[PDB]
RNA sequence: GCACAAUCAUAGCACAUAAAAACGUUAGGUCAAGGUGUAGCUUAUGGGUUGGAAAGAAAUGGGCUACAUUUUCUACAUAA
């Protein structure tokens, strides 16, 4: 299994965004311009509204990979502030050490 | 306003950029 | 033919021996492909379909099925300037992008004619 | 600003591969949508969470095959065995509320 | 049945060549190293821990395979692969008049399974403008054609290409930019007369 | 006239590693490399030297059995050069209905190959001179009366070429 | 006393293609600690003095990346734990290189690189002029 | 009170290793890191991949060598090949030790698509540094 | 023996800062980082989709802006 049901939902959201990445790109290319006449832009808006909900990259939540914490995580290690400390205090993370200055 | 003609295919065939 | 492979396995049985040196370990792993190709180059194994720069930067040859004086050129020249400066996409991957635009614009014909500007 | 400089910049943009005709900053966005990779395509985005199911099934199958020794699952099975021997176990699906 | 074998230290010869036991990077097995080394913080009444069972000597990267004798013996067999640099270019004053084109190429290495580094596509071109056949009008047009890519103090044109995926493609595209920037600087159009 | 350009030297990817390996000879007081360098694992006798290597190969093949039996746990590729040596091997044929396409997969992978010719001839499918040659080689590599029952089927069924007969 | 005979069997060919030239080859090796970088600098300079390359070595300024995290688990923000990531740099500047000499140097250099350090190789390729700029008129 | 990576002092009879006898504020001062890679540098990438791979190696070896592991693993990462240095107690016969090392040397390689090395240093007992 | 001290870090010393601070007190905070002993749910206290989670009668803690002339605006290193 996964760490949590919300992480199981977030991996599905990321897969759906990876599947619908290019279509949303080509649709946004029709809305983020001013050269095209405004008639087709509303149809492109209805097309992008007809897409599945879990397809937009805004629904993804960068949770921890270890404990699936939605907050307090670092982007470099994808670890929460607690697991990162638990692994850095044991000397299992290279170059990481207590700051003393 | 006024637009200039840019020789693209000629430069490509010249400098092997086709 | 099966007999040549059956004769090659007997050569492999005698040529193969337990490793006696770490140098022979890396020699064998490099000939098999495990060790990296030294000196290491960050493009080893990737040829991008053998394409050159004139397949990436120059994309105007695909805009022939589009109106030259309409706003389609003003709009598509921007996507071509983006695809020319997109190093992450392949020369094949840019083609279905321009073809998706070629298909969408030629499918939605009524709005382009009701917009007041003529487009083909 | 003179016509000579406008033409020089227009031909410099043509030779360098930038936008030739003057376009607005709001319309310059579609150039950026294609010059870079989208967010949903990045390896740091679509490969964020590793496949936890692969690790879990691999380690559990190796434990059942007798190569890996999972002390956490063994502790869970020990406590579950002692709970079922005490008498409070897991009810059957379909008889908890009614039966 | 338990067996405890003594290490190689009792059998190591005092004149035995060292590179024979450490040809490549090794995890510093204490049984094959005859040097008694004590690593670790000592106790107020004790001494630093010995090499046996010492994780401190196992955490650090050992250079036992890179001793002076082994590196000399390695490069003496590597002398056959390299070529001799022509002494006709000892000073850069002759290198600037012989090879005025400079190609800055970057290469990276990192421990891991992946090799693709997005900073590898960057290829830099440096050409001194005092070594070309530009005339007065061709130069005065090329300066305003490149803009800030060419400096006035050092008089060096710099080309920074990153659009192509491959490094060879970025190199060919930079040379293509150099060719078009040298060619289109000689063409006088109709809008130049004003 | 003064600029001198030397010639380049092209060597194999492992030639320089062989030139580095030529410098170091075999040590006297050191055990073979395939054994662990720890004294508790160094082989004492020759039967021990044989048994340690055989136990190590037994664990290698036991791990490869798990890799081949559960391929889905290793389909994810992380190395960019895409090494094929560490990818799982498949024992199943792709096409099962087509009698022509069902044998080219099974000949390369004994007892199951014997049923392929019967399941192809059940529908009276015409086998060419190139299909049954490898099938006969699959019996001549592995495999007294079943060989006669197979030898009558290569000759009596179709006029096969003698180059694919004697071999 | 049991020394093998005929141990050197290299395969070195000389192709008719002109060997590539290099003006300046910079090797910037970055690491966490200073001792490994110092021993690696000693090893690289001793490997360069034997091939006769006249390497130059200097030490770029270090970079310390520090950050702050919460000390407790649930609620304690006045007390924090600050972590640190030191990055030390070592620059090896090689000059007057050739295409195969740089390859034979980076071969003995990269294969023996430690585990905790990385390396940035910047090569200044030497070229005379392309074909369409020698003496063209459009 | 600080409690991270800190073994509490008992009456004076517990055996502790050199890695456990030092608080985490002594890393890079008196003790070093159990893993070495390049992802934790300044301008490098792919760090979380190495962290999760390292934690998987730890949790895998803890189950592969049960009760006979002396201390934590040393995961060295150098040029596409990953070395695992372990300290093991002489509880298992070498006939089984070689089976285990040969099994892991190929399982980890086929799981991570990269060459792995596995080295075992066997000790008679857990090395005591402080009071015992 | 653990603390204190010494040492280490803020790339030279000294100072300072940082770091460290044992055994225990407050059944102090955290089952909601994560796992968990005990007791409870299993066609539900479990798993999915859509839409809403206001608002201030009022009190109060911490901050920013000020209440100007040692001020405000403009160009600008501080002589307008
Ligand atoms: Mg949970
Ligand atoms: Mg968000
Ligand atoms: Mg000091
Ligand atoms: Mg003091
Ligand atoms: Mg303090
Ligand atoms: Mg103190
Ligand atoms: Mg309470
Ligand atoms: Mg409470
Ligand atoms: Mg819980
Ligand atoms: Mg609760
Ligand atoms: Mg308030
Ligand atoms: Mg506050």
């Amino acid at each position: 299994y996964y760490v949590d049901w919300k992480m199981l939902r977030d991996v599905k959201r990321r897969k759906m965004a990876y599947e619908y990445a290019d279509e949303r790109l080509r649709i946004n290319s029709l809305r983020k311009n001013t050269i095209l006449p405004k008639d087709l832009q509303e149809v492109a808006d209805e097309e992008i509204a007809s897409l599945p909900r879990d397809s937009c990259p805004v629904r993804i939540r960068n949770r921890c990979v270890m404990t699936s914490r939605p907050r307090g995580v670092k982007r470099r290690w994808r670890l929460s502030r607690i697991v990162f400390r638990h692994l850095a205090d044991h000397g299992q993370l290279s170059g990481v050490q207590r700051a003393m200055w | 306003a006024a637009a200039a003609a840019a020789a693209a295919a000629a430069a490509a065939a010249a400098a092997a950029a086709a | 033919s099966l007999w040549d492979i059956e004769f090659a396995k007997q050569l492999a049985a005698v040529t193969e021996r337990p490793f006696q040196n770490g140098f022979e370990e890396m020699i064998q792993w490099t000939k098999e492909g495990k060790l990296w190709e030294f000196p290491i180059n960050n493009e080893a194994g990737f040829d991008d379909d053998g394409s050159e720069f004139h397949e990436h930067i120059f994309l105007d040859k695909y805009l022939q099925d589009f109106p030259k004086q309409g706003p389609i050129r003003h709009f598509m020249e921007l996507v071509t300037c983006g695809l020319s400066k997109n190093p992450y996409l392949s020369v094949k991957q840019k083609v279905e992008h321009i073809e998706w635009f070629r298909n969408y614009f030629n499918e939605k014909r009524v709005i382009l004619k009701e917009s007041g500007i003529q487009l083909n | 600003l003179s016509e000579y400089a406008v033409r020089m910049s227009r031909l410099s943009a043509r030779l360098f591969g930038e936008v030739a005709r003057p376009t607005d900053s709001k319309s310059m966005k579609v150039v950026k949508l294609f010059s870079e990779q989208p967010l949903a395509k990045r390896k740091e985005t679509y490969d964020w969470y590793p496949n936890h199911n692969t690790y879990f099934a691999l380690m559990g199958t190796l434990r059942f095959l007798g190569l890996y020794r999972d002390e956490h699952q063994d502790f869970r099975d020990e406590q579950l065995r002692l709970k079922k021997l005490r008498g409070k176990g897991k009810p059957r699906k379909g008889e908890g509320k009614r039966a | 049945r338990r067996k405890a074998l003594p290490p190689r230290t009792e059998k190591m010869a005092v004149d035995q060549d060292w590179p024979s036991v450490y040809p490549v990077a090794a995890p510093f097995k204490p049984s094959a190293v005859p040097l008694p080394v004590r690593m670790g913080y000592p106790v107020k009444r004790g001494v630093p821990m010995a090499k046996e069972g010492n994780l401190e000597l196992l955490k650090i990267p050992n250079f036992l395979h890179l001793t002076p004798v082994a590196i000399k013996r390695h490069c003496e067999a590597l002398k056959d692969f390299c070529t001799e640099w022509p002494a006709a270019l000892d000073s850069d004053e002759k290198c600037e008049k012989h090879f005025p084109i400079e190609i800055d190429t970057a290469d990276y290495v990192s421990a891991g399974p992946s090799i693709r580094n997005p900073k590898a596509r960057v290829v830099t071109l440096r050409v001194k403008l005092s070594s070309l056949n530009l005339d007065d009008h061709a130069k005065k047009k090329l300066i305003k054609l490149v803009g800030d890519r060419y400096c006035k103090s050092t008089d060096v044109l710099t080309i920074k290409t990153d659009r192509c995926p491959l490094k060879r493609q970025n190199y060919d595209y930079a040379v293509y930019l150099l060719t078009v920037l040298y060619h289109e600087s000689w063409k006088t159009e109709e809008w130049e007369k004003k | 006239e003064e600029v001198v350009i030397p010639k380049k030297k092209t060597w194999d990817k492992v030639a320089i590693l062989q030139a580095l390996a030529s410098t170091v000879h075999r040590d006297s007081t050191a055990a073979p490399y395939v054994f662990q360098d720890d004294p508790y694992l160094i082989p004492t006798s020759s039967v021990e030297s044989h048994s340690f290597l055989l136990a190590k190969k037994s664990g290698e093949n036991a791990a490869k059995f798990i890799i081949n039996s559960y391929p889905k746990y290793f389909q994810k590729d992380i190395a960019e050069p895409h090494i094929p040596c560490l990818m799982p091997e498949y024992f199943e044929p792709q096409i099962e209905d087509v009698s022509e396409a069902a044998l080219q997969e099974r000949i390369k992978l004994n007892y199951n190959f014997q049923q392929r010719e019967q399941s192809e001839e059940l529908e009276e499918a015409t086998e060419a001179d190139n299909e049954k040659s490898k099938t006969k080689a699959g019996h001549h590599l592995g495999v007294t009366w079943r060989t006669k029952n197979n030898a009558e089927r290569i000759f009596a069924l179709m006029p096969e070429k003698n180059a694919h007969s004697y071999c | 006393v049991d020394v093998p005979k005929d141990m050197t069997k290299p395969e070195i060919t000389i192709s008719d293609e002109p060997d590539t030239l290099y003006k300046r080859l910079s090797v910037l090796v970055k690491g966490h600690d200073k001792a490994v970088l110092d021993s690696y600098e000693y090893f690289a300079v001793l490997a360069a003095k034997e091939l006769g390359i006249s390497i130059k070595v200097h030490e770029p300024p270090r970079k310390i990346e520090r950050f702050t995290l919460l000390k407790s688990v649930h609620i304690f923000k006045k007390h924090r734990v600050q972590y640190e990531m030191r990055t030390l740099y070592r620059c090896l500047e090689l000059e007057h290189l050739t295409g195969s000499t740089a390859d034979v140097y980076l071969e003995y250099i990269q294969r023996n690189l430690p585990e905790g350090v990385a390396m940035e190789v910047t090569k200044t390729k030497l070229e005379q002029l392309p074909e369409h700029i020698r003496k063209p008129i459009w | 009170k600080n409690r991270a990576a800190r073994v509490r002092v008992s009456k004076g009879d517990k055996p502790v290793t050199y890695e456990e006898a030092h608080a985490p504020h002594y890393i890079a001062h008196r003790k070093g890191w159990l893993s070495l890679h390049t992802g934790n540098l300044d301008g490098e990438d792919h760090a979380a991949e190495r962290t999760v791979e390292d934690v998987f190696l730890r949790k895998f070896m803890l189950g592969t060598f049960p009760g006979c592991l002396a201390d934590q693993l040393v995961l060295k990462r150098r040029a596409n090949q990953l070395e695992i240095c372990a300290l093991v107690l002489r509880q298992l016969p070498p006939h089984k030790f070689y089976f285990l090392v040969g099994y892991s040397e190929t399982l980890l390689s086929h799981f991570y698509k990269c060459p792995v090395h596995l080295h075992l240093q066997t000790v008679p007992s857990k090395v005591v540094y402080k009071y015992i």
